[PDB]
């Protein structure tokens, strides 16, 4: 292809040769010195108070150091939500009291010095509860509905427009509690010295995780150092630490001793949030033709006691279609249960499911192909923000997608396809996701030996930015990108914000651009200003960087590392990035530390887009739903690495299919306990589930939408694919499953 | 109260002294510092924890290290040659972007050489049955069944 | 885990000997076994590893017994040469159970003793009301979610599920556990006598002494085992257990079903031989609806129960399935 594989080359991950040696170190393979082990513990119950805790069987056997509950407590303070400007999504604080406010709650850790015989005397640990009335589901009696008005959407007058609409399609669309689920459990080192501390967290925020630590313990951010170069993918799940971090760095203190603390998968379950479970009545308008002229929705979500947090069905409510007239109001339902937490796409994926079952619905009512009835409903501008689009690739989506998957031999009728036992069946699904921004800095520096390392404290989660980072600079740099060493996810590197909405491969790759133009430049001065070099006086516009070296258009040159030699060493480390030149750095500081800073485009609506397409096989006997053919058409813009953004497409359409067909939450209503809680029990999609899936690149690059012109990627695969999947269902037996996950049982 | 048994890792004799609770996974990673093979479950629902026990892929947190007493471990650390060049296997899953995160590869990896072993790699739709033992959340599976029938093909040489 | 002291047996006899002692549990694969430790459910005070005992690792296919000692791992079985030809329900019961690393691992012996998947049973630590963990506690299942329970052979104490899919083929066609004690001499026993129903004992689920280890297994070679497959349904297509699975087998001889053998898995709370499924389809020739039309036989027999009630609507279609896809081969 092109020997410096810059930015849009697709090339192999920089990180890929680490990972499948095993060499890559993820957050408790490091090796401090003799560390210990804790293991937390949590309630058995949903609701109530710990009305008697015996630990002495478990302090009295083998290499039992200590065991710190809420009668051994150690003080951790109430962290600054997110809402409010910091870094906690989970403000509970746990060994400060004896309340209970949902199951699988951590109420502690025990010390010891090797980790199974922490495992066993954690188990001798005896706790008795007094046991109140708890709010299991959101629809149980007596629990708070909180709306988010803030989130109404109120637009047009959908009153009035859907009392007039010709066709009225009202139905319910539920998504049940889901999990993350990344292959590596939440863990991490805590390291505790003089009056500072390092964790080894797994982040996709560093500056969030040294927010909140810092907080717990009391101390200034700076304070706290976060080391997280590699991360075992947290699909939402890791922005920022949980409390079984603040318990291993608070015994790491009390201690004066390093303490390895992971989570048991089991304990990934209550130990932080999913996506919280979500009901949405959703009410289409429409004239007979199709087109939506009302949309009328009332949404609500799960939410702990203690936190508010919501998983929003409108998000793409008015966004996808043309409709003037819409109305969406969210509530939170307050039930005892874990703080909720961010998952793929959060309040998209849910919002896209609902309506895009609901076209199916409205097609079907009409008898209009649904995806001609996605057209008759386009919308040329935003109908929500009345912004024209920076770019929408979506009907090219439509018709590449429609294409490759053969959309046009569809017969309407469901039921009619059928091969030997199964029943065939095709279904398709909009989908998007927005585009969101934030500054960000990073450092190129020029080793003694000629070769370039580019610094940032951005996290690569398995999204690619070890690889699109090296990328960038690689364009300026005149040098292979494979050449160019990228460190990452540390926060002693330049500052870097979140790792969520899909942001952050355009807000890297903006600065190091910045910084690698620097860097440019910064070389050939010293080149023409260095009086020792053989370009001492030559000028810069003559100069070009090829191939390690500085050479004069008449042919003289001069090698990196000879340059190297030359130039005193701080001359050879170069800063950058997009924050405002005259910002003061207490508040770049700010601005990365918190998540409500981002922005998007003003007189612009920039987001990504897709067509989904699904073929599924039914079997006729057993309900059994495969999923044969996967073919998506996505705009994400330009593509800064196509490889690895297939990868992320590919990627989201599978968790997408885990959503629909298996992945549920399931709550036994007695005791409010997740009783599925496990890799075995809580199904996510297996090598044998996914087919070969076809991805098509419709985008073109938009400035209007990031500086470097990409646009969302890493959520974009899941969005759409449950209700594309769920209208192929319906499409094979005449069944809408409106409820996910759709298992043999609902089908027969 | 300990055992003591002899491990052969990736061609190398490791005597241990051990409490006998410890996994062959653990043993790998808390003790032998081999941190490659990974814990993403410890109950066998996975597979990051794969590795081969006299040339036959196992979990390793279902093994006790006293188990292994006399036997050949290969970790993902072993793969490479004296010289450490990349089993193909290993470089495959490399240039077909196999792996995203990384977590789930080590195992990954290592259940895929078994697998060619085996003679599970004879189609697309076997690959995907006989490695569907490894759980990837990443969902790398297309790229895995690339970048399997190529190093198949590449050994069948 | 607990603190278990490792012994490691040279014999079966001496395995036989040591098991007999107090709470000592037999260590093979460690697939069930060490991940039970690890639930809290087993806490051994000692472990014998039985490894290394090369007695029990002798197999051959036959014209009349195919054997195999306790030993034989799952892939052993189901890579050797004869399975898939002579035995398909055997073989396909075997490469659609859990995953190639656990069937690497997975000894016979120990597959045939593994424990049920409820999830109230495998976690201790939240739920005390299990009565074949914990007699007399009461069965946390009853009132909870029973999803995964079971349609048949429930009692008051334990609805607890059988998972097991190789037991279910080798219950089908007949198969005899062969054990042993720690004086040497050997019982044979028939295999649906060897798993019991739980009644008010669940916490006795095998004909098996605490005197006794299981050294090997057999299997009557017949036609009826020839023509056989083994049909699983579950919710993923792969390393799950079944929500709904059949052995089934048959001769054809004078183009007449004979000899017809069926046994349902993972809805039973052992595996079940539908033996009035058998009986009206014996003396039949093969055809699409009278299977189907017979093994809705099952049903007056079956209970649902609150959350399992779809169980009930998949035991006779798997039934059937397996039946068709038996009579497709020779
Ligand atoms: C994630 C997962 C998925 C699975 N899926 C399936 C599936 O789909 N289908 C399926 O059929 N199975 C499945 N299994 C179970 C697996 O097949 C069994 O665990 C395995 O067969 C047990 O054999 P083992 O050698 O590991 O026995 P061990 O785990 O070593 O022992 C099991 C029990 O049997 C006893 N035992 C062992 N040997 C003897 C002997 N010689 N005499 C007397 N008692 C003995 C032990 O004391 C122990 O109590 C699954 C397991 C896991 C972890
Ligand atoms: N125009 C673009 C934009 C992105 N990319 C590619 O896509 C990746 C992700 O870009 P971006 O969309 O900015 O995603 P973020 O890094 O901002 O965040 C990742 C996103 O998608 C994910 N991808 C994940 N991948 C892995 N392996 N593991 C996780 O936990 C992941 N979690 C997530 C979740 S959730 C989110 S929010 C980049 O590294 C790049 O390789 C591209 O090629 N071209
Ligand atoms: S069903 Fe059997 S195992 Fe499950 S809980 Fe009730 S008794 Fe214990
Ligand atoms: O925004 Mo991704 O972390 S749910
Ligand atoms: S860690 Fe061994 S299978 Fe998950
Ligand atoms: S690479 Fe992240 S889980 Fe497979």
């Amino acid at each position: 292809g092109s020997p410096i594989e810059g930015l849009g080359a697709a090339r192999s991950r920089g990180d890929g040769r680490v990972k499948v040696i095993g060499e890559a170190r993820y957050a408790i393979e490091h090796q401090p010195e003799n560390p210990l082990y804790g293991v937390v513990l949590q309630s058995t119950v949903a609701s109530g108070r710990i009305s008697r805790l015996s630990a002495e069987k478990a302090l009295q056997a083998d290499g039992v150091l200590a065991v710190y509950t809420h009668l051994n407590p150690l003080k951790i303070n109430k962290p600054t939500a997110i809402a409010d400007g910091g870094a906690a999504q989970s403000t509970y604080t746990p060994i400060q009291d004896d309340v209970i406010i949902h199951n699988g709650q951590n109420i502690g850790i025990v010390i010891a010095e090797t980790f199974e015989q922490a495992t066993w005397a954690a188990s001798l640990v005896e706790i008795e509860y007094e046991t109140t009335p708890a709010r299991v589901f959101a629809t149980d009696e007596g629990v708070e509905a909180k709306p988010m008005s803030a989130q109404d959407i109120d637009l047009g007058d959908a009153a009035t427009a859907m009392h007039s609409a010709e066709v009225r399609i009202n139905q319910r669309y539920t998504t049940p509690r889901e999990y993350n689920m990344p292959m590596e459990p939440h863990a991490c080192i805590a390291h505790w010295h003089e009056g500072q501390i390092t964790v080894w967290e797994p982040s996709q925020w560093v500056a969030g995780a040294q927010v909140e630590i810092a907080e717990w313990l009391g101390i200034e951010t700076e304070k706290v150092r976060i080391i997280s170069p590699y991360v075992g993918g947290g699909f939402g799940s890791k922005p920022v630490p949980y409390t079984h971090v603040a318990l291993a760095s608070v015994a790491s203190r009390a201690l004066n001793r390093p303490v390895k603390v992971s989570l048991t998968r089991p304990q990934t379950f209550t130990g932080l949030g999913g996506r919280p479970a979500t009901s949405q009545q959703l009410e289409l308008g429409a004239s007979r033709d199709g087109k939506i002229e009302a949309i009328i929705q009332r949404s609500f979500s799960e939410t702990s006691l203690i936190d508010v947090f919501a998983e929003n069905c409108s998000k793409v409510t008015a966004r996808m279609y043309a409709v003037s007239n819409v109305s969406a109001q969210h509530q939170v339902r307050l039930i005892n249960t874990v703080t909720p937490g961010w998952m793929r796409a959060p309040g998209e994926n849910p919002s896209a499911f609902g309506l895009e079952v609901a076209m199916d619905e409205l097609a079907y009512a009409l008898d209009i192909d649904p995806l001609e009835l996605r057209l008759r409903n386009w919308a040329d501008k935003d109908y929500q923000l009345d912004l024209p689009w920076s770019t929408r690739r979506l009907k090219e989506a439509y018709q590449k997608g429609a294409e490759a998957f053969g959309w046009d031999k569809r017969i309407m009728t469901p039921r009619s396809m059928r091969e030997g036992r199964e029943l065939i069946g095709w279904g398709m699904a909009s989908g998007t996701y927005p585009v969101n921004r934030l500054p960000a800095e990073a450092k190129i520096i020029l080793t003694p030996q000629g070769r370039f390392v580019v610094q940032c404290a951005g996290a690569d989660i398995g999204t690619g930015t070890y690889t699109i980072l090296a990328q960038t600079a690689a364009d300026h740099l005149g040098v292979g990108s494979e050449t160019i060493e990228v460190e990452l996810g540390d926060t002693a590197l330049p500052r870097a914000g979140v790792a969520g909405g899909s942001q952050l491969a355009g807000n890297l790759t903006a600065a190091v651009n910045d910084t690698a133009k620097k860097m440019r430049e910064r070389l050939l001065a010293l080149a023409s200003e260095l009086p020792a070099s053989p370009l001492s006086g030559l000028p810069v516009s003559q100069f070009t960087l090829q191939d390690g070296a500085i050479q004069h258009s008449g042919g003289s040159g001069l090698s990196l590392a000879q340059l190297a030699t030359l130039a005193p060493p701080d001359s050879l480390s170069v800063k950058g990035g997009t924050f405002p030149d005259d910002m003061p750095q207490s508040e770049r500081d700010k601005i990365v530390r918190n998540l409500n800073d981002m922005s998007r485009p003003e007189a612009f609506s920039a987001h990504s887009w897709s067509a989904q397409f699904v073929e599924v096989r039914v079997d006729e006997d057993f309900g059994t739903i495969r999923v044969k053919r996967m073919v998506a058409a996505l705009d994400s813009g330009r593509l800064y690495n196509p490889k690895l953004a297939r990868s992320q497409w590919i990627g989201g359409m599978i968790m997408g299919v885990g959503q629909a067909l298996m992945e549920e939450g399931i709550v036994d209503p007695r005791n409010g306990r997740v009783i599925n809680n496990n890799l075995a029990d809580y199904l996510v999609p297996v090598n044998g589930d996914i087919p070969s899936i076809t991805t098509i690149n419709v985008g073109e690059p938009d400035f209007e939408a990031t500086t470097m012109g990409g646009k969302a990627v890493g959520e974009l695969g899941i969005v759409g694919v449950a209700a594309a999947i769920s209208n192929a269902v319906f499409h094979a037996t005449g069944k809408r499953v409106r409820g996910l996950p759709i298992t043999l049982d609902k089908i027969i | 109260e300990r055992i003591s048994l002899t491990m052969q890792v990736n061609g190398q004799p490791y005597p241990m002294e051990i409490d006998p609770r410890v996994t062959l996974l653990d043993a790998l990673r808390e003790h032998l510092n081999l941190t490659g093979t990974k814990k993403g479950c410890d109950q066998g629902q996975c597979g990051a924890c794969t590795v081969l026990v006299n040339g036959q892929r196992v979990l390793s947190c279902l093994t006790l290290a006293a188990q292994a007493d006399g036997a050949e471990v290969t970790s993902i650390e072993g793969l490479q040659s004296a010289s450490g060049e990349l089993h193909p296997v290993q470089r495959c899953f490399v240039e077909n972007d196999a792996f995203q995160c990384g977590y789930c590869t080590p195992g990954q990896i290592m259940s895929a050489v078994a697998c060619i072993k085996e003679g599970h790699a004879g189609s697309d739709d076997e690959i995907r049955e006989y490695m569907s033992g490894n759980l990837c959340r990443c969902g790398a599976y297309p790229h895995i069944i690339d970048a399997i029938k190529q190093a198949a093909a590449e050994m069948a040489k | 885990m607990n603190p278990f002291h490792w012994k490691v047996a040279q014999s079966a006899s001496e395995a036989a000997a040591l098991k007999q002692q107090s709470g000592s549990q037999i260590l093979a694969g460690g697939t069930t076994q060490l991940d039970l430790m690890k639930c809290g459910v087993f806490n051994p005070p000692q472990l014998i590893g039985i490894n290394g005992l090369s007695e029990l690792r002798s197999l051959s296919f036959d014209n009349d017994k195919i054997s195999a000692g306790a030993l034989i791992t799952m892939s052993q079985l189901a890579d050797h040469p004869d399975c898939q030809q002579h035995a398909p329900a055997i073989y396909g019961s075997l490469w659609q159970a859990a995953s190639p690393q656990i069937r690497n691992m997975a000894t016979l012996g120990g597959n045939l003793r593994q424990r049920t998947r409820c999830a109230y049973y495998r976690d201790p630590a939240t739920f005390s009301a299990c009565n074949k963990r914990n007699p007399g506690s009461g069965c946390a299942a009853r009132q909870g979610v029973n999803s995964n329970h079971a349609i048949l052979g429930a009692s008051d104490s334990c609805i607890a599920v059988y998972p097991g899919d190789l037991a279910v083929a080798l219950v089908a066609f007949d198969a005899v556990v062969i054990v042993q004690n720690p004086q040497g001499e050997t019982r044979r026993i028939a295999i649906d006598d060897f798993f019991l129903l739980p009644g008010e004992t669940p916490d006795q689920e095998h004909d098996l002494r605490d005197d006794e280890i299981i050294v090997a297994i057999e299997v009557p070679q017949t036609a009826s085992l020839q023509r056989s497959h083994y049909l699983k349904v579950r919710d993923r297509s792969s390393y799950e257990f079944a929500a709904a699975s059949a052995a089934a087998g048959f001769t054809l001889e004078n183009g007449v079903m004979r000899q017809v053998h069926i046994a349902l898995g993972g809805v039973a709370t052992k595996p079940w031989r539908a033996t009035r499924v058998e009986q009206a389809l014996e003396g039949q020739p093969f055809n699409e609806e009278t299977v189907f039309q017979a093994a809705e036989l099952i049903n007056q027999e079956t209970q649902a129960l609150e959350h399992n009630a779809y169980k009930v609507k998949l035991a006779p279609r798997v039934i059937a399935r397996a039946l068709m896809a038996a009579g497709e081969i020779a």
